[PDB]
């Protein structure tokens, strides 16, 4: 009756078990379900398109031959130490660059054990997961990130992964990222990978993240935007004032440089166009066009000074509604219908 | 057979010798002695207020059950493989103002063991520890610094253990040199602390503590000098008309614009204390001192609307409060 | 009468002990009373909102089968290799991000058994937990850590975790933060995570840090300050002149732009608004608004160049107003609030 | 018959199989047949001239003593557990910095056994390769970097490895380079190294890396020839603003040198001079040229207006000329070897 | 006879083997021949004083136990597995900070032993080792970077190590670095460490790195002498022309002091002077002096005219000169060092 000598006879060294041999040998596959707990979320970066996760996974498995009736306990709670005596099945993370486990005071772990086998296994990991990004429309992008469960040594003819049905993925009350917006509505479905040795077994959870614009925009747009009034103010201005007009657009065009070298700086490497590129390069061009402008006329200058200030008030009045134009344009386009 | 029985009848399961049970049990304390070798020393990282220490510790003690009789008759010391140290009784010894340790395990472990015949065991491993020292930043280029390293017990009280020093020769170093600081090998203080904490009793504690003194070499080669130069050229300026006055307001920009690119470029390169350091404090002076000549411009402008008159108590006045500043300053700071 | 043989009657081989096994077996929960002793504290880091500790963390519970009543003396020191034999609760911290022990020339641990059956088990960790910070006042902010010793694989049904009365959490005597002001009032709170398995207990203990805005302080606001009073002092210059404003208006504005980039490069990215942003966007604000004044005063100066001369007084006179009473509510509302 | 004993006498205690001795001993090799997947890759930082590879390393061989007659089915998987007590040849990859397994959940290593004594074994692996890059055109280069597998203890007298013949390198469908573009065509080949001990063996795959010229030309091609184009704006101004052109000209050369010092420190430290290097310091002499030309003109008239403003309108008009010419001459010589 | 009782026969629980002492103990000691073998070599940073190698070591010796007689072979292959059952002789590499095996699909080891007992063990090692390096001459420096080898516990009365006499160390074909020039002179020596507590043998090998000068060169060098060159000809232009001058001096020293920022804070902390430092300080002072005497012109110009124009052409005909004689004494007395 003793718990050692209980735990002897079920899978100690005086058992008879075999950890070795999975449940069913040369029969039906194992049908396992797997579900988790997110407590950390973060480490999001876009140069090792990577995330960062810290999770309790749990796997529920029944294997035969682990049942019992001296203890009449429906479920029952053991010690991680002895855990590696039974057969815990194969897993990964398809997709993590790097992965951990946490050892601290004890192995992180947890084997629940009830009257006819259905073994619950917990397990604490911290991983680097990775999750490739689509930036054509980066500050306003939602952004699809994975995560596979994926057997590798037992095939889908002996291991079959599947997703809880009640609360399969959770999350933990009071989660909020920097930058972004984890959504409610996660996405599960299987993968399925059929490598060349076999039928491999997966799944796959899909976590949607939007990005607050608040930050890109605090320190991007609204500085980009005073500019180009700055720039229409110095078109509001007269031709002989040739230094004060060239300062004032110099300064307009030096800025909105610094500023889309940061842009394109927080930024990985990539090939093809982002959006906040676009608004910076249209800003950039708006200002450029006011200096050019002002060379423009002050070349017509040296009656022509009359046809120089009916230019100078066209512009002045037509690049306010050129930008009016862009911006709409912009905003519906990636923010309205997007 | 030749020395294994030797082993085994000393220290193994074959014989009753228990690696977990201290020696002179429930007697006197056991002290251990202690004497260091430092192979390298540096990676002072003042961003995380850190220094790294490769070194080969070394201590030794007294376990009577580990006595050589006639058996061993050749030599008064023995070398054994350092596979058995983790066979034989060791003091629970580790470093408090530590961050990140390791051993060094290449082609073996790299440990040191001598047995002697009165008893005398002596034990070393090769270590490459990450200390923290506080640092005082107030004198940033003449920084006296006292980076430490105490050596703590845990497990063992000061009723079983005590840690005591080496009499002559405890903190070797052969041919030193670091790029920014210049290691005072007399200046090397070392004294107990003896730390006590509650809930569990006395813990031994002995520490090193080395004083470091900072190279001013490359900052007076890299912004004093050029800051100095730079208002030194402010006051150039001065020679220069009032009637063209084009170019000045420029000088004295460069003055103001050179000096927040050094100060912007040193801070971010140094870590973040709330606590004044005389690098800034001479980098504000120069900067107000070339915001004074652009001031004086000003007011020559306004003055002009006698403008050279104030020009010349410009000349008068700016180098000698300038110098009076310098004079003072590295009378402190020196 | 031996050492030894008395070990391996107590806790070894030859005793009846079982290490996996709590003492009350399906009983009641042992309930261990956890304490601390930080020996420092810092690495923090308002990137990845995490800082950094080493801590000699102690526990002590009770457990009969450890009664001795052959040595006199009441408690007694043992050799940290024991432990692999003794029965050391799970225990991990949930809010952590990455942990790890600290083993030179020992593994660093401390096992004390007192002669009712008390025992101590003490051990040393080096751990970057994680604190969410609140950025909205970011340099004069208070920011509170929370560090959360839990459980793993025991419920709130076998295992209890609370605080020791008198002085549980202590301090070092140099223990100084670079950046930081620390305080005494270290509040201990319930955790109690509720999972889908069971009840796990869970004790959290809250640090509440001051940032100390010195070098925030001395390495912006200053420069930005004297860059301001530099584009003030533009003002005091002659219109005829206008090399001089264009050259200091460039030359402010260049600087305050790349100061600000700076400032937004130290700190990473988040949604809502960071007061340091705010007094350096506002400071570049009036940096631009000085040229705009600039360019206005040449424009209505080509009588005209007494209107120019009037408005040009009349900003270097109230100008440095407009700054005061804007920073002296800066102040007063960022900095009694925190 | 349970599968226990059946492995017992198949690698067991029992079976007399001895994994320290390769099979055939004494006497011919053990033909190894490595192939790969390539489940993710990128890192590929120029400056640690490496790249990272998540590969799942999945080697067979014939060996002897493993077959057997009780199960008829031809295939048959194991638990990876026995992985590690049966022989497993020795290699390693001749050009890693760093390399490491992943376990998670338990080791990631598969096992796989048939009725002819064949074996597989398929652990997966994270290698830091190394790569040599020749950067003479940077932004447009194809880098040949390569994976060699090698043995250590093993001569090609007892063990050669010799690539699959059908689908040896695989790679994953969704799979996503950043910078570069991956080609479908791998080179295979053997180094067959020569020591100083005797031959090993040897077999290397080179991947061909297209970089994508996006990046790099949207970050410093477009603005350094904005830049360029408003120092070219100083030849329309009237000459008698002397200031305007010269903050111009001024500003032009500090923001080229600052964009120039930047794109190239981001690079690593080489002799051999690149493209870039070449076009930023093109640029740069175009600005300086802008800066020169007005104080040419300076010098030539303080009628000599008349030659002044030729001098000035021939820059105008020949410099984006000269401009254009040489950029087609750069762009046919830099990009044709694509 | 068969191999399994073979190696159990010889050093095996079997065998009368004790691989914990060295050969005839109590006797002569041992003659180690050691041996490397380069594969790669970088990561060498100034900052840190470090290298980066990843060798295969090898190291020949006597145990005269390991002899046998029952195979006509001289030579023979063993497994990794059985190296940690003889005996070896403990050695690490005094001058370094970071050192690891490499743990994939095996450990990488190689045990040959012949006839005679002549043991030879090869291990793959990855090692940062240190170099104290004398910047005085910092972009033409010729260091001496070196490598120890020595044992710990065991003293000269007991282990000698040797070098080989004929290729003890070797370098891969086509290994390059990215800016050094390793040389073929790799000068061997012993150390003899001598320590409080006995005398340890010891070997070195110091290599000879040339550093390469074209990143310097085609980054800071010709930078600043086409920087001086074009201040050059502020000189050659009237005193009238001043926005000229004052633009080419400004622009200048401008880029000069940014040139002399970026590569002086992109070094090491130094307190000793560099010739890189001497080179950019004097053609600072070279374009201040420049402007100095600009400013020296419009002082004596308030007949004065003919004082400007002299020296105008003095300096004009003499900087230049200036120049090549610093730059021919600068080259000539730190190439001809090497
Ligand atoms: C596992 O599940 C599959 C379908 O999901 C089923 O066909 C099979 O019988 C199950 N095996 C068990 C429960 O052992
Ligand atoms: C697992 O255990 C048994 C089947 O052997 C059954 O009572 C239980 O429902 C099973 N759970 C599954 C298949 O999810
Ligand atoms: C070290 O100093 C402490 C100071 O209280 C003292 O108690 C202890 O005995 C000293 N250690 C010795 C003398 O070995
Ligand atoms: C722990 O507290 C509970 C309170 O419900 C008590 O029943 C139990 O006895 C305590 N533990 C011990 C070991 O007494
Ligand atoms: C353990 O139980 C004893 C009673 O035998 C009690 O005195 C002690 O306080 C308990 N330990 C705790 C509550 O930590
Ligand atoms: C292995 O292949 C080689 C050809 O490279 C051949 O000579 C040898 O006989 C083969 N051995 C086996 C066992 O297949
Ligand atoms: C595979 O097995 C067959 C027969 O057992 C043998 O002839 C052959 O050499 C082995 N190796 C390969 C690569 O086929
Ligand atoms: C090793 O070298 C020493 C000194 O050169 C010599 O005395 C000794 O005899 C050598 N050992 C052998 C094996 O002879
Ligand atoms: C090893 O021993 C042999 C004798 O068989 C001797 O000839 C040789 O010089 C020795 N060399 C070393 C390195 O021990």
């Amino acid at each position: 009756l003793s718990p050692s000598d209980f735990l002897d006879k079920l899978m100690g060294r005086t058992s008879g078990y075999d950890a070795r041999i999975r449940p069913n040998f040369k029969g039906p596959p194992v049908n396992v379900t797997c579900n988790i707990f997110i407590n950390s979320f973060g480490s999001v970066t876009e140069t090792t398109m990577d995330y960062r996760v810290n999770i309790f996974l749990r796997q529920q498995w029944n294997d035969s031959r682990l049942a019992y009736s001296e203890y009449p306990d429906d479920s029952l709670d053991l010690d991680p130490s002895m855990l590696d005596s039974i057969w815990k099945p194969d897993l990964f993370f398809a997709n993590e660059k790097g992965a951990n486990f946490h050892d601290v005071t004890t192995d992180n772990k947890l084997l629940r054990i009830s009257k006819n086998g259905k073994v619950l296994y917990s397990i604490r990991l911290t991983l680097t997961l990775s999750c490739p990004m689509d930036l054509k429309n980066f500050p306003m992008d939602v952004q699809t990130c994975t995560m596979q469960l994926e057997s590798f040594g037992y095939t889908m003819n002996d291991l079959i992964f599947e997703w809880l049905s009640d609360g399969p993925v959770q999350v933990a009350e009071g989660l909020t990222l920097p930058q972004f917006i984890l959504k409610e509505e996660k996405e599960l479905g299987y993968c399925t990978k059929h490598y060349n040795t076999g039928k491999f077994t997966c799944i796959e959870v899909k976590f949607h993240l939007e990005r607050q614009m608040g930050y890109y925009l605090i320190q991007m747009y609204i500085p980009s935007l005073l500019i180009v009034i700055l720039s229409w103010v110095s078109f509001w201005i007269n031709m002989d004032a040739a230094p004060a007009r060239v300062a004032l657009g110099i300064t307009t065009v030096l800025t909105m440089t610094t500023q889309s070298s940061g842009s394109r700086a927080s930024l990985p490497k990539v090939s093809y166009v982002k959006a906040i590129d676009i608004w910076m390069a249209v800003c950039l061009l708006f200002v450029f066009a006011a200096l050019l402008e002002y060379a423009a006329v002050n070349f017509v200058s040296r009656k022509f000074v009359d046809r120089a200030k009916r230019i100078d008030t066209i512009s002045r009045a037509a690049f306010p509604l050129a930008f009016l134009i862009f911006n709409i344009f912009y905003w519906i386009t990636y923010k309205i219908i997007r | 057979v030749p020395a294994n029985s030797t082993s085994n009848i000393l220290n193994r399961l074959l014989v009753s010798y228990d690696p977990r049970i201290r020696p002179n049990f429930k007697g006197i304390p056991v002290d251990v002695v202690v004497n260091i070798f430092i192979n390298s020393f540096g990676s002072i990282q003042e961003t995380t207020m850190d220094y790294r220490v490769n070194i080969f510790l070394r201590q030794k003690w007294n376990d009577p059950r580990l006595k050589l009789p006639s058996d061993f008759r050749g030599s008064d010391a023995l070398t054994v493989d350092p596979t058995m140290y983790k066979c034989l009784w060791k003091p629970d010894l580790f470093f408090a103002n530590e961050k990140s340790a390791n051993f060094h395990d290449v082609t073996q472990e790299n440990i040191l063991l001598f047995i002697f015949r009165d008893g005398d065991v002596l034990v070393s491993m090769r270590l490459s520890i990450t200390l923290s020292c506080p640092l005082d930043l107030t004198l940033f280029p003449m920084d006296t610094q006292r980076c430490k390293m105490q050596l703590e017990s845990f497990g063992y009280t000061t009723d079983d253990l005590r840690f005591i020093w080496q009499s002559g020769d405890p903190v070797q170093l052969e041919k030193i040199a670091l790029p920014q600081f210049d290691i005072k090998k007399e200046d090397i203080e070392y004294g107990n602390c003896t730390k006590y904490y509650k809930g569990t009793g006395y813990y031994t504690c002995v520490e090193v503590i080395f004083t470091l003194r900072r190279q001013v070499g490359f900052y007076m080669m890299g912004v004093y000098a050029p800051t100095l130069l730079i208002v030194v050229l402010s006051w150039l300026s001065f020679w220069i008309n009032p009637d063209a006055s084009a170019a000045r307001v420029p000088l004295g920009i460069f003055s103001v614009l050179s000096l927040a690119s050094e100060c912007t470029t040193l801070a971010a390169e140094l870590p973040k204390v709330s606590y004044v350091k005389a690098l800034d404090v001479w980098l504000i002076a120069c900067l107000l001192f070339g915001f004074a000549s652009l001031v004086e411009y000003a007011v020559v402008q306004v003055m002009l609307n006698a403008a050279k008159r104030i020009d010349l108590y410009a000349r008068a006045l700016f180098p000698f409060c300038f110098l009076f500043f310098n004079v003072i300053y590295w009378s402190i700071y020196l």
